[PDB]
């Protein structure tokens, strides 16, 4: 607004087409994953993810969900819901947000991983 | 570029460094000036010199009311508690839920016109504590120094016509400890003495699950009471004055007040809600600010909201034990993110649009 555009390249690669898109936050910032790594989340860590899926008009419905590892510092879990809010924005208000903690995940989001998800210990050091 | 991040409280401004866990600076919301006939002094050199000078506590009930006064507030907070040169940082500040509109302006045109901040950003101090807790949607009970908020919350904004109000909070439940003290024979009149008032509030004080219950123990034996031992070494005896001091949140009455308690002052804001929304605020009710710290109080929410909400209704109540400082802490992940370089007020914007472009940046 203003004078400023969002320019964030990870907002700009969005929910452009159905599908599946997750990000861990990394010291302050969103970090897409690997996708050979989907479904495997580190307890230590937070995780963004944007499931995208085609309407009947061809518009797109988006679903985020914010998943919080056991173990996540206060700066990754507050960055992961404040990046959610700010992906939303940015979609115009289009997508449902959902708090996934870990082993309490709703069966929407569990539903996303043919396989199951999995857990491991560890993950990237907190920016505090 | 290292941005800053203000928690302008009524009592206590909170200061410091976005990317730190913790503010750098916490110190009393006051300026004071000669007695009688440094041209002012600011936070706890203010205090100690109480003796030769006059206080003022330019904000109340989170809502600025001398603007000279809080501008001497920033500059101390900047050039003697931070140590920067506020010229090259940017600053984001918070605000109490409905903040009138021009103050909104005010405390934009003084960051840019008095201290040429590079840019700025208003939060309001609810949302930064649900942040801190890793939420997007809830209820805050915010309750600091001499207001208690409730704002609910979904997918990360406020929803204003919700938004409630009680007019007590910890200085008020400080002057109920002073008053009820004196039915023991203890008084505490002074400045200091009201110190100590406030220690043994903060140290001993508990809100009781079940206050009826509470005081027939109190009065049937001496199980509930604790020694305090005041600065010159006497010690004096504590008893059901603990927790009928914190008790005032949940009967207002006790303080003369015709007012709901802060349960139901919680439960009045979710029944003003879109019913679709209400389920994820009774599970997720966070407490933000130094009154929310007495034990026993997140036990106490949870019997209280849970009696008026239906059964089949789950009750979560999330008491961080940083709460004290849950604002400032939600601020500083905010001014931190790799997003907010894109969201703050620019030099060049307020040039252009001048104050009022808070309303359009911050909301
Ligand atoms: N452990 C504790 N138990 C009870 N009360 C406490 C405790 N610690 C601090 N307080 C009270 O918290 C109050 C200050 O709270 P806080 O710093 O959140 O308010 P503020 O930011 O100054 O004011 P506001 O947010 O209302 O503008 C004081 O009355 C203090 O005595
Ligand atoms: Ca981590
Ligand atoms: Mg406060």
């Amino acid at each position: 607004a203003g004078h400023m555009v969002v320019e964030h390249p990870e907002f700009l690669k969005a929910g452009k087409e159905p599908g599946l898109q997750i990000w861990r936050v990394e010291k302050f910032d969103l970090v897409p994953v690997p996708t050979n790594l989907y479904g495997d989340f580190f307890t230590g860590d937070a995780y963004v993810i944007l499931k995208t899926v085609q309407l009947r008009n061809g518009n797109l419905q988006y679903d985020l969900h914010y998943w919080l590892g056991n173990e996540c510092s206060q700066d990754e879990s507050g960055a992961a819901a404040i990046f959610t809010v700010q992906l939303d924005d940015y979609l115009n208000g289009r997508a449902v947000q959902h708090r996934e903690v870990q082993g309490f995940e709703s069966a929407t989001f569990l539903g996303y991983f043919k396989s199951g998800l999995k857990y491991k210990k560890g993950g990237v050091a907190s920016g505090f | 570029v290292q941005a800053l991040v203000i928690d302008n409280g009524s009592g206590m401004c909170k200061a410091g460094f976005a990317g730190d866990d913790a503010p750098r600076a916490v110190f009393p919301s006051i300026v004071g000036r000669p007695r009688h006939t440094k041209d002012s002094y600011v936070g706890d050199e203010a205090q100690s010199k109480r003796g030769i000078l006059t206080l003022k506590y330019p904000i109340e009930h989170g809502i600025v009311t001398n603007w000279d006064d809080m501008e001497k507030i920033w500059h101390h907070t900047f050039y003697n508690e931070l140590r920067v040169a506020p010229e090259e940082h940017p600053v984001l500040l918070t605000e109490a839920p409905l903040n009138p509109k021009a103050n909104r302006e005010k405390m934009t045109q003084i960051m840019f016109e008095t201290f040429n901040t590079p840019a700025m950003y208003v939060a309001i101090q609810a949302v930064l504590s649900l942040y801190a807790s890793g939420r997007t949607t809830g209820i805050v009970m915010d309750s600091g120094d001499g207001v208690s908020h409730t704002v609910p919350i979904y997918e990360g904004y406020a929803l204003p016509h919700a938004i409630l109000r009680l007019d007590l909070a910890g200085r008020d439940l400080t002057d109920y400890m002073m008053k009820i003290l004196t039915e023991r024979g203890y008084s505490f009149t002074t400045t200091a003495e009201r110190e100590i008032v406030r220690d043994i509030k903060e140290k001993l004080a508990y809100v009781a699950l079940d206050f009826e219950a509470e005081m027939q123990t109190a009065a049937s034996s001496s199980a509930l009471e604790k020694s305090y031992e005041l600065p010159d070494g006497q010690v004096i005896t504590i008893g059901n004055e603990r927790f009928r001091c914190p008790e005032a949140l949940f009967q207002p009455s006790f303080l003369g007040m015709e007012s709901a308690g802060i349960h139901e002052t919680t439960y009045n804001s979710i029944m003003k809600c879109d019913v679709d929304i209400r389920k994820d605020l009774y599970g997720n009710v966070v407490l933000s600010g130094g009154t929310t710290m007495f034990p026993g109080i997140a036990d106490r929410m949870n019997k209280e909201l849970t009696a008026l909400a239906p059964s089949t209704m789950k009750i979560k109540i999330i008491a961080p034990p940083e709460r004290k400082y849950s604002v400032w802490i939600g601020g500083s992940i905010l001014a931190s993110l790799s997003t907010f370089q894109q969201m703050w007020i620019s030099k060049e914007e307020y040039d252009e649009s001048g104050p009022s472009i808070v309303h359009r940046k911050c909301f």
